[PDB]
RNA sequence: CGCGACCUCAGAUCAGACGUGGCGACCCGCUGAAUUUAAGCAUAUUAGUCAGCGGAGGAAAAGAAACUAACCAGGAUUCCCUCAGUAACGGCGAGUGAACAGGGAAGAGCCCAGCGCCGAAUCCCCGCCCCGCGGCGGGGCGCGGGAAAUGUGGCGUACGGAA
């Protein structure tokens, strides 16, 4: 398909983070928590809620 | 008979619509007559049923516009020609009210070192 | 040849009467206008030209708003008040 | 508080992070329109302290320039006159590329006024500039006393006028020994009063 | 062609002088103007005097004019602070403050 | 020609009627300068333009 | 779903209609061109009554925008006479000549005489 | 596959607003000559002037020191007198050419970002009730909607400030 621009942009800027060298600084947020300790914080964090309105 | 500005406000629209047909009548007649070649007095009254109609039509238009500006007395969103036209540049100022806003540090400003009133002896 | 023999052939017309300023200088082939610029948005006008701006100028026309502007401005733009009735 | 890293994070554009983050952002916005709407301000403590708040009203525009000087706009040599005027490669022009992307941003919107620009980037043949713009007639700026003073008409096209940062940077004035040619209002008001002959009642 | 003897002139009359030339007909005119203005304002503070603040004792620098004393801006923070006076309330009462001067002496 | 336009013909109609003598009793008022119509049109002399 | 064509086009959205909470303009425009406008005068002249007399028809100076339809329905609302025909001319004097040719049981001098012209 | 966020980007005759163009004497930002003078002429001079372009207001611009000074020191900006045809620039030729100090006209000072502390303590819009209502505002309700933590408001800004 051609894609649109906002699409083909979005998309190959997506590849260009995976070719061009990334520095450790901003390299360091795809190392990420995992699947089951997430939702263990989130559990935890749903008890500190701030109020609504 | 003499049409009157006066006279035609406390009436109602039809009967006013029903003087404005029989005067649009009456242009008509006197064109016929004035087109055929009639009377002085004929050509002469030309001029005073266009005002009648003139003054007619006036009285319909001012009771139709005061009767919107009732019914827009109270409302927040009134039609362009109700709206108060002056000129553009001044419909685009500030109110009142915003021109009047001071803020939280110069109302106590004000409040603590108000202008004070002095002589000073000779 | 040049002159008199050459005048005769003049019977097609370049210009025509212009729609935003009603000079005869609206170009039928170049789609403009030489006085005013009518598919322009603004008007053309030179200052090296003071003769040719006081033949358009807003004290040329009629001003049937500005004239009325003129009159209103003494009272403070007053709007919506009657004189009070007999 | 976070706004002081930032902004002394933004002082080593030497470094491998930022070096990284302006070529992918210079090659983001290399392959946008020339002018187009920016969602949020790129650089916070920047747009923050030039003067954008976070709130309703508040317009931030993306704009590219092309770089280098001026060539005189001249049919193919041919500057007709003496030999000082032939001059049409190495010309510069007076006003800074920042200035003329603040009056590309204001003439394209008219609606709104021009507060500041900042720079977001760079590259060989254009150089990028955000621009805060305020919407003169919503009410968060209308009925704010500290922000109010741009809905005033004295205040259209400053950018055009010459009075934001980056245009005024222009003029030549301030106070001091350097700037003895703006005196008064600008350097054409200093050059009235210089050369305008006052010839007294009495003499 | 110079004459036989006489100075070296250079007037400066080589611009279009003629299209900037500021006459003062209208002299008597702001005279007048600025005397009704002065009134107005005398006359809007009724009680206060009608030059406006007190200016403070000031020595002038620049040795032409070091031996004579002149009217100055404002009173320093260090006057008024040493007088006794809060800076934003001396406004108030007809003191002229401005806080960029220094007190060396 | 022949071939006119709608507005072409109205100014033709209006420089028509722009090109009548004055009235007889116009210059029996009492504020009257006026002898004749001094911009008056003969379709061979003046050629209106156009 | 899968992308059948390799073109990608804009979706059509929603598109909603105008619900104004205040009418531009207060009240609608009278119609000017009303049926007495829009007729103004006949002629009386020799070649208007040879054309009343032989041909059954009227002539009228109407209004320059004026239709052959408006004029039709607006001599059957002012004379109470319906209409054959409508032929219109726009004279060198500017105004609008309308020929109205009558019914062929309506006769056109008898409308004439109750009208003025004679 | 579907669903739900957020980001980025579209389309609306969506609801409510704004800009366009004119005049242009005075003002602001650019652009910008050649006649002329140098008894020629090319640097200069004409002149940052004419022409060209954009943008305003009843004035505009400037404006509260990254200042002047070298003193026993002054103290925002604008304007007048003087400095001064001076310092200085210049085929050091023709010519060009300020500023400080001083005397007056007027005189008015201020606010943010940051850094911090306060439960976002802040702002906009729609529906209803009453009032004002011809420069669309005021209080009262709405388990009404949004903006905003990628930072609104209060204190607070170089003269120090906060607890
Ligand atoms: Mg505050
Ligand atoms: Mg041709
Ligand atoms: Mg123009
Ligand atoms: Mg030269
Ligand atoms: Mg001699
Ligand atoms: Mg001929
Ligand atoms: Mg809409
Ligand atoms: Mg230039
Ligand atoms: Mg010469
Ligand atoms: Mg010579
Ligand atoms: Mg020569
Ligand atoms: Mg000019
Ligand atoms: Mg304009
Ligand atoms: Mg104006
Ligand atoms: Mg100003
Ligand atoms: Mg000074
Ligand atoms: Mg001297
Ligand atoms: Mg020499
Ligand atoms: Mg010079
Ligand atoms: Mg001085
Ligand atoms: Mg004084
Ligand atoms: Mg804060
Ligand atoms: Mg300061
Ligand atoms: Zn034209």
């Amino acid at each position: 398909v051609k894609w649109p621009r906002y699409i083909r942009l979005q998309r190959q800027r997506a590849i260009l983070y995976k070719r061009l060298k990334v520095p450790p600084a901003i390299n360091q947020f795809t190392q990420v928590l995992d699947r089951q300790t997430a939702t263990q914080l989130l559990k935890l964090a749903h008890k500190y809620r701030p109020e609504t309105k | 008979a003499k049409i009157k500005a006066r006279d035609l406000r406390g009436k109602k629209k039809e009967e006013l619509l029903k003087q404005l047909d029989d005067l649009k009548v009456e242009l008509s007649q006197l064109r016929v007559a004035k087109v055929t070649g009639g009377a002085a007095s004929k050509l002469s009254k030309i001029r005073v049923v266009r005002k009648s109609i003139a003054r007619v039509l006036t009285v319909i238009n001012q009771t139709q516009k005061e009767n919107l500006r009732k019914f827009y007395k109270g409302k927040k969103y009134k039609p362009l020609d109700l709206r108060p036209k002056k000129t553009r540049a001044m419909r685009r100022r500030l109110n009142k009210h915003e021109e009047s806003l001071k803020t939280k540090k110069q109302q106590r400003k004000e409040r603590l070192y108000p202008l004070r009133k002095y002589a000073v002896k000779a | 040849t040049k002159g008199t023999s050459s005048f005769g052939k003049r019977r097609n017309k370049t210009h025509t009467l212009c729609r935003r300023c009603g000079s005869k200088a609206y170009h039928l082939q170049k789609s403009t206008c030489g006085k005013c610029g009518y598919p322009a948005k603004r008007k053309r006008k030179y200052n090296w030209s003071a003769k040719a701006k006081r033949r358009n100028t807003t004290g040329t026309g009629r001003m049937r708003h500005l004239k009325i502007v003129y009159r209103r401005f003494r009272h403070g733009f007053r709007e919506g008040t009657t004189p009070k009735p007999k | 508080g976070a706004y002081k890293y930032i902004q002394e994070l933004w002082r080593k554009k030497q470094s491998d992070v930022m070096r990284f983050l302006l070529r992918v952002r210079c090659w983001q916005y290399r392959q946008l329109s020339a002018l187009h709407r920016a969602p949020r301000p790129t650089r916070p403590d920047k747009a923050r302290r030039l003067g954008y708040k976070a709130k309703q009203g508040y317009v931030i525009y993306r704009i590219r320039v092309r770089r280098g000087g001026r060539k005189r706009p001249v049919p193919k040599g041919a500057t007709y006159g003496k030999p000082v005027h032939h001059g049409v490669n190495q010309l510069k022009f007076a006003r800074s590329l920042q200035s003329v992307a603040e009056e590309r941003a204001g003439r394209h919107c008219g609606a709104l006024r021009v507060l500041n620009s900042y720079w977001v980037g760079e590259d060989s043949t254009y150089k990028f500039f955000e621009v805060i713009l305020i919407d003169p007639f919503h009410k968060a700026i209308r009925r704010n006393p500290d922000t109010q003073w741009i809905t005033k008409p004295v205040h259209k096209h400053r950018e055009m006028r010459g009075l934001t940062s980056a245009g005024r940077k222009s003029r030549g004035l301030g106070k001091g020994h350097k700037f003895h040619h703006t005196i008064g209002g600008s350097r054409r008001a200093a050059w009235r009063r210089r050369n305008t002959l006052q010839l007294h009642r009495y003499r | 062609a110079p004459s036989r003897n006489g100075m070296i002139l250079k007037p400066h009359f080589h611009k279009d002088w003629q299209r900037r030339v500021a006459t003062w007909f209208n002299q008597p005119a702001r005279k007048i103007r600025r005397r009704k203005a002065r009134q107005a304002r005398a006359r809007r503070i009724a009680p206060r005097p009608a030059a406006g603040p007190i200016r403070p004792i000031v020595r002038c620098p620049t040795v032409r004019y070091h031996t004579k004393v002149r009217a100055g801006r404002g009173f320093s923070l260090e006057e008024l602070r040493v007088a006794g006076i809060h800076k934003k309330v001396a406004r108030t009462i007809g003191i002229s403050v401005d806080p960029r001067r220094r007190n060396k002496s | 020609s022949s071939h006119k336009t709608f507005r072409i013909k109205r100014f033709l109609a209006k420089k028509q009627k722009q090109n009548r003598p004055i009235p007889q009793w116009i210059w029996m008022k009492t504020g009257n300068k006026i002898r004749y119509n001094s911009k008056r049109r003969h379709w061979r002399r003046t050629k209106l333009g156009l | 779903k899968i992308r059948t064509s390799p073109t990608f086009r804009r979706p059509k959205t929603l598109r909603l209609r105008r619900q104004p909470k205040y009418p531009r303009k207060s009240a609608p425009r009278r119609n000017k061109l009303d049926h007495y406008a829009i007729i103004k005068f006949p002629l009386t002249t020799e070649s208007a009554m040879k054309k009343i007399e032989d041909n059954n028809t009227l002539v009228f100076i109407v209004d320059v925008k004026a239709n052959k339809h408006q004029i039709k329905q607006a001599v059957k609302k002012l004379y109470d006479i319906d209409v054959a025909k409508v032929n219109t001319l726009i004279r060198p004097d500017g105004e609008k000549k309308a020929y109205v040719r009558l019914a062929p049981d309506y006769d056109a001098l008898d409308v004439a005489n109750k009208i003025g012209i004679i």
